[PDB]
C-alpha cells in the first residue's frame, strides 16, 4: 500500500462564513466544488484530510484537521454535509468528499473537533442537478427505464487526476512571542521560528531554541512558523513563498469521474380517446414531466411542454 | 467545461512582485499593492503598507473532459443501408445488406 | 464566453486549448488572502440547460437519431429501387403449375 | 527506463539512491528531490518509490 | 379513470364495488420480486 | 388481552433507494403509505415492528 | 414560515412549542444572495448587538 499522505498536511484556510455570519480561519474550508457528475453527485475539495490520522495510518473512522500549528485527530462520523437540507456522504479520502445533495443555494461543511468544538464553512453554491431523461424525478423508483448518465467512483484510484501541491509559507503567530522586561522572547516549541523586528540585528531565520532579543518590544517583533518537512495543497487561500515555482509536487486524487446507468420513472399511461383527426389524452404525472410531439411528414411542427397536473 | 487554475499567490513582504508573461489557453497575471493580508495567527508579514500580491490564473480542459464533453462535426454524405424482410416463395428471409 | 465553444480542443487528448473567457482578476479584499475573479461562467454547462430538443425529436419524416455511430433512421423520405435476380431454376413451368 | 535527475547525477525514477523508507530518513530532501522532476514522466514512479515504506 | 366516479358503491357500507382505473400490469425489473403497474390516480382525490 | 404478533415476524423487502443512490434489501422498507386523513397525517407501513 | 423554539427537559421529556411566522428577510442591495461572499462590498446594515 501506498501512503501518499505522509508527505501531506491538512492546511488552515480564510472562510467567508464560519456559521455566524462571521469569517475565519478554518481547519475546514471550501476550496472547490465539482459537480460535473450528471446524477447530481457532489465532488468537495477541503482542507480536511479525511481517512488519515495524525500518525500515518489509512483508519477510516477518522479525519485529522489543524489545531494552530499542529495536525489534530477527529471522528469521521461527526463530519457533516449539508445544503438546504442534510446531504448523504457516498465516500470520503483525504481532501474530497462525496455527497448526494438536496436542491439548494449554500453548501456547508463541518466536523466536531477532538474537544468537542463544532466547526462548519459555508460557501454560496447553486445546486440544482440535471434532468436525466424527460421527467424531473425526486427520488429512484423501484420500475423504470436506464439512462446513461455520469457519476463519481468511489474508487481510490486516480486515473491522470491530480492535484498541485507545495512547500507551505511560514506561519505567523502573535503567541510565539512575549515581551520579559523590554526583552522579547521567542518560544519554539520545537519547530523552526523565523522572526525579525524594528531593533537592530533583529533578523534571526534559523530560531530552533528558545531565544529572547534584548532591548526590545513586543510590538516592535513579528514571528513565524518554518515547515519545510510537509508538502501542502496549491491552495489559492494560502499564499506561496517563491515570485514563481516554489516547488510543484503532484498527488493523485480519489473518485474519478465514470460512465454509468442511471434508473428513471416512466409516467403512467395516459387515457386516450378519438376524435376526428384528433387525439385526446388525459394526462396523469407525479412529478413534472415533458410532453412533446410531432408530424412525420416535411414539417414536424415539433412543440412540446411540461405538464405539473393532471391535463 | 473548463477549470480555472489559481496557484497559490505569491505575497512579496516589503518589496514590489512582477510577472511574466504565459502562453497558458488563457493566462493573467496582476500585482495588488497594498495589500495586508492576515494568516489565522496575525498579520502575514512585517511591512503594512509595503506590500505587493501577484495573482495568476489560466483555463485548461476540467479531469471530465473525458466523460463529459460535446463533439463538434462537420457532415458530408451518408452511407445508406437497410434491413429488408423478403417473403420468397413462401419463406421468410431477412438480409442485411447496404 | 459564456456560449457553446468558450473553450475548445481539435482532439479529447489534445493539450492545445482554445480559450475566450474573459477572466478577469480582482483585487482581494482587505486582511485576505483570496483571489477572486471575474470570468464568463462555463458556455458547455449552459448550453447543457439551454440544449432543447434533440434531432431524435425534432427531425422530420419521423426520422429516428441515434449515436456512436451517428445514425438517422426509418426516414419517411422518397423511395428506394430493388433489383432482384431470380436464378432459372427457381421458375415453374406454366405446364407443371 | 525514464531517469530522474537528483544532483547533477541521474537515476531510474523507479530506482533512487535513496530507497529505504527515504522520505522518513530524509523528507526535506526527499521532497526537493521530487519536485526537480514534476516535468519527468516517471515523476510518479519517483514518487511511488520515494514514498513507500515497509517498516 | 382519473375523473369523479372512477370507484362506486351504492352506500358506504356496501359490498358492491365498481372500478374502473386502468389498472394495467407491468413486468418486474430484472433481479426483483416487486410488482410494477399502471393505474390512474383516485378520481376522488383530484376532484378535492 | 393478547398480542397477535407474536405469530408475526418483520422481513427483510426490497427498496429502491437505501440513501446511497442504489437499491438494496431493507430491514424498513415502505409498503404503503396513506394520506387519506385531511389534517395531514400520514400513515405508513413499514417491514418494522415497533413497539413489540 | 413557522418558528419553532424547545429544549430538552431534566427528565429527558421534548417540550417545544411552533408559531405562525412570515420569515423573509429583506433585500440588503440590489442582490439576493443567500449567504455572504468571499468578495464584496459592505453596505450598511442593522443587526442584534450580542451585547447584554
Ligand atoms: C412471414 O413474416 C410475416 C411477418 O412477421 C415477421 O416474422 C415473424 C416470424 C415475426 O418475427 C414477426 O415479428 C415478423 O414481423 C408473417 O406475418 C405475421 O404473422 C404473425 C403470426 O405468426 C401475425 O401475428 C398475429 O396477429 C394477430 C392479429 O393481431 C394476432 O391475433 C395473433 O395472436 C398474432 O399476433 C402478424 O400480424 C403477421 N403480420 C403480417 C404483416 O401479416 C408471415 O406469416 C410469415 N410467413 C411465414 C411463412 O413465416
Amino acid at each position: 500500500n501506498f501512503n501518499v499522505y505522509k508527505a501531506i498536511r491538512p492546511y488552515l484556510a480564510h472562510c467567508p462564513d464560519c456559521g455566524e455570519g462571521h469569517s475565519c480561519h478554518s481547519p475546514v474550508a471550501l476550496e472547490r466544488i465539482r459537480n460535473e457528475a450528471t446524477d447530481g453527485t457532489l465532488k468537495i475539495q477541503v482542507s480536511l484530510q479525511i481517512g488519515i490520522k495524525t500518525d500515518d495510518s489509512h483508519d477510516w473512522t477518522k479525519l485529522r484537521y489543524m489545531d494552530n500549528h499542529m495536525p489534530a485527530d477527529a471522528e469521521r462520523a461527526r463530519l457533516f454535509v449539508r445544503t438546504s437540507a442534510p446531504c448523504t456522504i457516498t465516500g470520503t479520502m483525504g481532501h474530497f468528499i462525496l455527497a448526494r445533495c438536496p436542491k439548494g443555494e449554500t453548501l456547508t461543511v463541518g466536523f466536531t473537533d477532538g474537544r468537542k468544538i463544532s466547526h462548519s464553512c459555508t460557501h454560496p453554491f447553486h445546486h440544482d442537478p440535471p434532468v436525466i431523461g424527460r421527467e424531473k424525478f425526486h427520488s429512484r423508483p423501484q420500475h423504470g427505464r436506464e439512462l446513461p448518465c455520469s457519476t463519481y467512483a468511489q474508487s481510490t484510484a486516480a486515473t491522470a487526476e491530480e492535484i498541485e501541491v507545495h512547500m507551505p509559507p511560514d506561519t505567523p503567530d502573535r503567541t510565539l512571542m512575549s515581551q520579559q522586561s523590554g526583552n522579547v522572547k521567542i518560544t519554539v516549541n520545537s519547530q523552526t521560528v523565523r522572526y525579525k523586528c524594528n531593533c537592530g540585528d533583529s533578523n534571526e531565520g534559523l530560531t530552533t531554541t528558545d531565544k529572547v532579543i534584548n532591548n526590545c518590544k513586543v510590538d516592535q517583533c513579528h514571528a513565524a512558523v518554518t515547515n519545510h518537512k510537509k508538502w501542502q495543497y496549491n491552495s489559492p487561500l494560502v499564499p506561496r513563498n517563491a515570485e514563481l515555482g516554489d516547488r510543484k509536487g503532484k498527488v493523485h486524487i480519489p473518485f474519478p469521474l465514470a460512465n454509468v446507468t442511471c434508473r428513471v420513472p416512466k409516467a403512467r399511461n395516459p387515457t386516450v380517446t378519438y376524435g376526428k383527426n384528433q387525439v385526446i389524452m388525459l394526462l396523469y404525472p407525479d412529478h413534472p414531466t415533458l410532453l412533446s410531439y410531432r408530424n412525420m411528414g416535411e414539417e414536424p411542427n415539433y412543440q412540446e411542454e411540461w405538464v405539473t397536473h393532471k391535463k | 467545461e473548463y477549470k480555472t487554475v489559481i496557484p497559490s499567490p505569491y505575497v512579496k513582504c516589503c518589496g514590489t512582485a512582477e510577472c511574466k508573461d504565459k502562453s497558458l489557453p488563457d493566462y493573467s497575471c496582476k500585482v495588488f499593492t497594498g495589500v495586508y493580508p492576515f494568516m489565522w495567527g496575525g498579520a502575514y508579514c512585517f511591512c503594512d503598507t509595503e506590500n505587493t500580491q501577484l495573482s495568476e490564473a489560466h483555463v485548461e480542459k476540467s479531469e471530465s473532459c473525458k466523460t463529459e464533453f460535446a463533439s463538434a462535426y462537420r457532415a458530408h454524405t451518408a452511407s445508406a443501408s437497410a434491413k429488408l424482410r423478403v417473403l420468397y416463395q413462401g419463406n421468410n428471409v431477412t438480409v442485411s445488406a447496404y | 464566453p459564456g456560449q457553446f465553444g468558450d473553450i475548445q480542443s481539435r482532439t479529447p487528448e489534445s493539450e492545445d486549448v482554445y480559450a475566450n473567457t474573459q477572466l478577469v482578476l480582482q483585487r482581494p479584499s482587505a486582511g485576505t488572502v483570496h483571489v477572486p475573479y471575474s470570468q464568463a461562467p462555463s458556455g458547455f454547462k449552459y448550453w447543457l440547460k439551454e440544449r432543447g430538443a434533440s434531432l431524435q425529436h425534432t427531425a422530420p419524416f419521423g426520422c429516428q437519431i441515434a449515436t456512436n455511430p451517428v445514425r438517422a433512421m426509418n426516414c419517411a423520405v422518397g423511395n428506394m429501387p430493388i433489383s432482384i435476380d431470380i436464378p432459372d431454376a427457381a421458375f415453374t413451368r406454366v405446364v407443371d403449375a | 527506463p525514464v531517469m530522474c535527475l537528483l544532483a547533477n547525477t541521474t537515476f531510474p525514477c523507479s530506482q533512487p539512491p535513496c530507497t529505504p523508507c527515504c522520505y522518513e530518513k530524509e523528507p526535506e530532501e526527499t521532497l526537493r528531490m521530487l519536485e526537480d522532476n514534476v516535468m519527468r514522466p516517471g515523476y510518479y514512479q519517483l514518487l511511488q518509490a520515494s514514498l513507500t515504506c515497509s517498516p
